């Protein structure tokens, strides 16, 4: 088929790049104290830290081990009033993050409590 | 945003061959097709054809199959998502019956079923 | 209409970032100062992924890879000179004469036959030994008494003669979760939006060659001969030209030297310059006058684009400064050459040989001082045999004065690394992406 | 609403603090070799180790990415004969761990094999 | 019962050792810069790296927190034409990896895209 | 409680003459000596 490689769809549309997520997912993680040895050790501890911060957010949202998880947080149009066809068949993931950057912290909280309350509802439903 | 400034509105006489210029701004010139539309007075508005500033692939109506030469030069990167381009239009066996206002319009989306659709137009140029 | 937030993990979006870049090297096994044996082996398939439709902004004059390499190379030298001999007893009064007179006027004194009292393995017993010192490494007292140049400013440390000053190509790599972005534009300026971009895990082989005025053994341009400066209209910003054709240079120290080990103590051994077998000649460099004239014209053409087709530019030699910056100083087989370049920058060009070459009279130092801090210097031990290295000149380091005149220089070590790291940029991956769609959980 | 902050409900009842779990969940994880540099590097490797030991136990129990997961291990009253109302509407999580501390290792094994056997049962059910 | 210990079923049949997976699962993860201190720090960063590389592959296959997950990738008999009874009631996990070693990279890709496409199908099904 | 788990039915190949533990211990012991003799007195005046 295609297989554009690591970040190969960085210039592709958001809907196109959303089909090559495993490509970027697997490259996110793969002792003498010399000037090169200290350098390499820092590269190792930094990679595991950055990888687990994203897996932590992916966990407090109910998205553990998911490349595409759907949530229950509705899309406040004040974030972006663009339509679906002018987003997935138009913009790239780079420029999308550029205009959604202000509200990325607002969304990260709405997903965090929507998962905390959902697991509280699921426990109440299995209490019978 | 996006602009498509067109050439001058000078006039010639039958048998000649004029070139129409269309200069783009405020958008990546390679990401959308460039359409050429004609609004004659003795006929309904006609779609002449679109060309790809990225792939060079052109497609025109059979009424202009062997009479029109569509060419575009490569863009000039301004920012990460802004560039400047130019599109050229020509006619072969030209008479005075093709008189009217000529427009250039970029494509709608980058993918889907309405990719090349003339979305953002120019100011037009008066002819013979 | 009915749109909810949908999280995506692994989205192709990155931001500019500074991170620690580890070194990769190729299998070669003695040991070099650059410790290329301590780097991870490079993949025999250097993967490059082309980023179609991607246009990135670059700025080599704010790039951090040149600031990180500038300190890594200095740390590699500090680390290698750490366990070597401290030549503090060499700071003693030297009795020096010329070695073998009758050469060519002020040339007998260019290297001296110096004898001095020295400590031994027993602290209570001295020894009177001699050594050949170059004139650039000694100063008088005001009689024929001399001392080492460094004694009133810096301590001295001779390099462990088992280490090799030969540059080995280094591959800088980004950690996992980061990426290196290469600007594949053949006519790239160094700054601005680069249209063709690709991503790599490690940079290409970068030899850590530290030269002056002339950029040696570097990477070449594919089209024309580019010229890079942050503010070219500013006369105080060094111009870094980069050829597309390598103009070959042939350097040599023809004297057949001898290394005489001198024990200055228990375990400590100072390597002196015994004598010279054969003729006492002059170290020099050759460069084809034809190729240098041709390549000097290409720089003129590309310099016209920033100053007009009508203006006249002129090449003059260095306008003063330290010895390392007024000459084509570099390292060739161990000894540190200091080549006079007046024969290379002595040309005026209008608005609009072929057999011989132009030779470069080079002097040689042994006590070379440090380029950053003061109070520190290194003693390059003498290399036995005849030295002759063949290398490419791939760029220059020029300087304007504000019709136009260009003289060379550049004592800054990081300007060498800008000439190879200009096309690279460090970014961090942010694989989390939230976006709307008509999908809902449960 | 309330939002008591990190560990803000440490003195609250177990049922009250059981609704502010994301607060403590997100704070469980967020090179020069000087005396401060060695100190900071140890703080970094220690945090990722402690975070992943808890995620490991959360995995061998079938509770990956769950703040509240229900199990199949029944409550042996020899652990605590207290009733639900005198636990969730009375005790705090601190003093609860103080009286359940002896049996915390017994429970950690019952949850470990109940998940190993459940995934063996699920494979048998999907074998048809 | 039995409880052979860590790796206790390394010589047991594949079907027998497949029931003692939690035994090996929990032992996969459990500052002065002296010659012993540098040694111990390397042992710590190495363990978390190796543990998370396996959890990463377990994630891009839809097997997060699973000791036994079933996939949708059919068994190409060119990998091993052996029957089920002569595998689970005959071979050991050691010698099995010895004859499946060539195709372990082929399988790791088939599971990676089968999960990427499954989560794309699940989003399409919840879009109504 | 130095835990030892017996690997029933397991037969492993050994090669003490290519073992790396002896190559790692050989350098650790040397490093332990280099580390301990680092802060001690340099008897250079004794060479008299
Ligand atoms: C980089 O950026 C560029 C520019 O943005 C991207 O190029 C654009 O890609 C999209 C999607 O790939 C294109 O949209 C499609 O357009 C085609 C129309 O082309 C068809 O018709 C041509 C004329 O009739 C015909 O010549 C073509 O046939 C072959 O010939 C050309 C010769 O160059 C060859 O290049 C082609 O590849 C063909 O092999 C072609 O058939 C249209 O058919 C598509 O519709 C289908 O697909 C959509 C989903 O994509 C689906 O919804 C529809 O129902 C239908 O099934 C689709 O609209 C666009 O035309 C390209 N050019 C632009 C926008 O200028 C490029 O993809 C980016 N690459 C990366 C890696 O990021
Ligand atoms: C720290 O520790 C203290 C002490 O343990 C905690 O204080 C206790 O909190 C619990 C829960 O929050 C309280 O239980 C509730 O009690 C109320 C009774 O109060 C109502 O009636 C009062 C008299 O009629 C009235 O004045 C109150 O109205 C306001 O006035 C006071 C003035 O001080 C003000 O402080 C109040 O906040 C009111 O604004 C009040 O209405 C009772 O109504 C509750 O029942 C409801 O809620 C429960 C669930 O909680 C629900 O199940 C019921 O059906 C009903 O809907 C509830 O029983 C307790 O009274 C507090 N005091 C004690 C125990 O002495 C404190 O919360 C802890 N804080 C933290 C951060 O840990
Ligand atoms: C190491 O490797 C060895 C050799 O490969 C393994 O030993 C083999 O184990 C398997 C499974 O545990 C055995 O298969 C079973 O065989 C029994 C047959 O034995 C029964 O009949 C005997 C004679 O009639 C009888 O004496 C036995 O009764 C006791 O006496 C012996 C005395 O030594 C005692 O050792 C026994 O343990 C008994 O206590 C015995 O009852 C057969 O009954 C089994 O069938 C049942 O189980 C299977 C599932 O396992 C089930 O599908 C059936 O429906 C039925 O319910 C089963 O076939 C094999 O015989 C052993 N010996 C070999 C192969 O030579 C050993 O297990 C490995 N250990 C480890 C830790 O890896
Ligand atoms: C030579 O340079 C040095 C000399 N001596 C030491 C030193 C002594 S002892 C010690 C350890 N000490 C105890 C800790 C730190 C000090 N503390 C007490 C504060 N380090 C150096 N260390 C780093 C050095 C460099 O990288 C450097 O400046 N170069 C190296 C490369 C060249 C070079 C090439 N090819 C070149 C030279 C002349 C002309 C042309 C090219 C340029 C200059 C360096
Ligand atoms: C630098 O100067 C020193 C003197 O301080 C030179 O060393 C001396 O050189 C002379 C001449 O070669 C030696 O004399 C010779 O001795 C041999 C052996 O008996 C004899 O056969 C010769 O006829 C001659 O007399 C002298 O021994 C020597 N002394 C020492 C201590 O080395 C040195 O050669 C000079 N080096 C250079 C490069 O100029
Ligand atoms: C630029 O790069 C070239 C090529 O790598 C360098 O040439 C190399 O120079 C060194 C020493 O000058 C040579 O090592 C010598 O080899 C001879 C022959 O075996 C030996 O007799 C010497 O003792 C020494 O080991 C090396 O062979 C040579 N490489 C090649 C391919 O010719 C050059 O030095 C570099 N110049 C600069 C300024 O970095
Ligand atoms: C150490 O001694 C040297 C040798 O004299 C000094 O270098 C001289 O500095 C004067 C300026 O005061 C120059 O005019 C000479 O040309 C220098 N001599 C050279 C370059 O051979 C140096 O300044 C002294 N350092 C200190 C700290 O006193
Ligand atoms: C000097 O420049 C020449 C010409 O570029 C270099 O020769 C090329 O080296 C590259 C790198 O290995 C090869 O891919 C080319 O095939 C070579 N071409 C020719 C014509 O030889 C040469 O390596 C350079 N010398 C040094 C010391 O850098
Ligand atoms: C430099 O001088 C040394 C001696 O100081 C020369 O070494 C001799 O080389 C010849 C080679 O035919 C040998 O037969 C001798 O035994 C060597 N003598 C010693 C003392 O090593 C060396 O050849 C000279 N180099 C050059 C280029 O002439
Ligand atoms: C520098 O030296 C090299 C080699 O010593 C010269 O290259 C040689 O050129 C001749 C031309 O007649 C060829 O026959 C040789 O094969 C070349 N040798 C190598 C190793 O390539 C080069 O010409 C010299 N350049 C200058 C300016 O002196
Ligand atoms: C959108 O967010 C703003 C605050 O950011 C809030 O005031 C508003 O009510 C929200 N609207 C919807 C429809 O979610
Ligand atoms: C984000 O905030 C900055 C703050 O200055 C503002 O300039 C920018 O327009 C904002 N962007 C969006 C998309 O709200
Ligand atoms: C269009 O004009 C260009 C001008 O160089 C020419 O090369 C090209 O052949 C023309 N197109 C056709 C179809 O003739
Ligand atoms: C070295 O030679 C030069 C030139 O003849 C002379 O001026 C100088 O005095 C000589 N030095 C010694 C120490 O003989
Ligand atoms: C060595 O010391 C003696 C004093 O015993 C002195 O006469 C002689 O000149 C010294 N040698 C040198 C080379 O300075
Ligand atoms: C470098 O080239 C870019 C290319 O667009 C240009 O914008 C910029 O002004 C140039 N800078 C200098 C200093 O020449
Ligand atoms: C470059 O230098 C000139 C004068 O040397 C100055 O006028 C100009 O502003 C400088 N350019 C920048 C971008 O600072
Ligand atoms: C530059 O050339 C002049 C011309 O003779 C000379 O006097 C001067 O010493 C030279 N400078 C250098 C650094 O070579
Ligand atoms: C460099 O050489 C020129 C002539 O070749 C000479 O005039 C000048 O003095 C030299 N410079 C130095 C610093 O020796
Ligand atoms: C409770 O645990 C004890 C051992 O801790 C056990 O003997 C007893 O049978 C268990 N009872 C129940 C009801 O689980
Ligand atoms: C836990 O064990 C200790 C052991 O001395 C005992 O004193 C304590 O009462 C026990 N607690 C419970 C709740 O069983
Ligand atoms: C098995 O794999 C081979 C390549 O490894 C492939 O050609 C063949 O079609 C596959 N067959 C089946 C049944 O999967
Ligand atoms: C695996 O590949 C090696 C390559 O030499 C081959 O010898 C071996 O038979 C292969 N094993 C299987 C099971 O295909």
């Amino acid at each position: 088929a295609v297989f554009l490689g690591f970040l190969g769809a960085a210039g592709s549309t958001m809907g196109a790049a959303s089909m090559t997520l495993t490509v970027q997912a697997r490259n996110l993680l793969s002792l003498k104290l010399t000037v090169w040895g200290i350098k390499q050790l820092q590269a190792r501890v930094l990679a595991v830290e950055r990888y687990l911060r994203d897996q932590q957010l992916l966990g407090i949202w109910g998205c553990s081990g998911k490349l595409i998880c759907c949530t229950n947080v509705p899309w406040n149009s004040s974030w972006s009033n663009r339509n679906l066809s002018e987003i997935w068949d138009n913009m790239t993931w780079l420029q999308w993050d550029k205009e959604i950057s202000n509200y990325t912290q607002i969304i990260y909280g709405l997903l965090e409590e929507s998962q905390n309350q959902q697991e509280k509802n699921e426990q109440d439903l299995l209490a019978l | 945003q996006g602009q498509l400034v067109q050439s001058g509105a000078t006039t010639t006489k039958p048998g000649s061959s004029v070139k129409i210029s269309c200069k783009t701004s405020g958008y990546r010139f390679n990401f959308y097709h460039i359409n050429w539309i004609r609004q004659t007075a003795g006929r309904g508005p006609e779609w002449m054809g679109w060309i790809s500033p990225y792939s060079g692939d052109k497609n025109l109506a059979p009424a202009f199959q062997d009479r029109v030469n569509m060419t575009t030069d490569t863009e000039v990167p301004v920012t990460s998502f802004t560039s400047t381009g130019a599109a050229y239009m020509e006619i072969r066996n030209l008479t005075s019956d093709d008189t009217g206002t000529y427009f250039c319009a970029k494509g709608l989306l980058r993918d889907g079923s309405s990719t090349w659709l003339p979305y953002l137009w120019g100011q037009g140029t008066l002819l013979t | 209409e009915n749109l909810w937030v949908t999280v995506y993990y692994g989205v192709p979006v990155w931001k500019d970032a500074e991170t620690t870049l580890f070194c990769a090297s190729d299998a070669k096994a003695k040991h070099n100062v650059w410790a290329t044996h301590a780097c991870v082996p490079t993949d025999p398939n250097p993967q490059e992924i082309h980023l179609e439709n991607v246009t990135e902004e670059f700025n080599m004059w704010k790039n951090n890879m040149v600031e990180q390499m500038h300190t890594d190379i200095i740390s590699l030298w500090d680390q290698s000179l750490k366990p070597c001999v401290k030549l503090t007893p060499l700071c003693v009064t030297l009795q020096c004469t010329n070695v073998t007179n009758a050469i060519t006027d002020d040339m007998r004194g260019e290297l001296k036959n110096c004898s001095f009292n020295m400590t031994t393995e027993l602290r209570d017993k001295k020894q009177k030994v001699y050594s050949l010192f170059y004139r650039l490494d000694v100063v008088q007292i005001n009689n024929k008494e001399y001392r080492l140049i460094n004694c009133n400013t810096s301590a001295i440390t001779q390099a462990c003669p088992k280490v090799s000053f030969e540059p080995i190509p280094i591959h800088y790599c980004a950690p996992a979760g980061f990426a290196i972005l290469k600007c594949k534009d053949k006519k790239f300026n160094g700054t601005g939006p680069c249209p063709s971009v690709s991503t790599v895990q490690c940079t290409h082989g970068i030899k850590p060659v530290v030269s002056t005025q002339l950029l040696l053994n570097g990477s070449l341009a594919e089209e024309e001969v580019m010229i890079r400066s942050e503010n070219i209209t500013n006369n105080a910003k060094n111009i870094l030209v980069q050829f597309n054709t390598p103009v070959q240079i042939n350097c040599t120290r023809p004297n057949n030297n001898t290394r005489k080990s001198i024990r200055i103590g228990p375990g400590q051994a100072f390597y002196a310059t015994g004598d010279i077998i054969g003729d006492i000649r002059q170290a020099h460099c050759n460069v084809s006058k034809a190729t240098w004239n041709e390549t000097l014209g290409k720089v003129v053409k590309q310099l016209r684009k920033h100053f007009g087709n009508n203006t006249i530019i002129r090449f003059a030699n260095s306008s003063g400064g330290d010895l390392e910056v007024t000459t084509h100083s570099f390292n060739c087989g161990g000894e540190f050459f200091y080549c006079n370049t007046s024969g290379l920058f002595n040309s005026t060009w209008i608005s609009n040989g072929s057999n011989d070459s132009i030779t470069l009279p080079c002097r040689i130092k042994q006590i070379i001082n440090m380029w950053q801090r003061i109070g520190q210097a290194m003693y390059a031990p003498p290399i036995q045999g005849v030295i002759r290295c063949v290398s490419n000149i791939t760029g220059l380091i020029l300087t304007r004065d504000g019709t136009e005149t260009f003289r060379p220089g550049g004592g800054d070590m990081r300007d060498n690394w800008r000439s190879e790291l200009y096309k690279y940029k460090v970014v961090k991956i942010e694989p989390l992406g939230v976006a709307p769609t008509r999908c809902k959980r449960r």
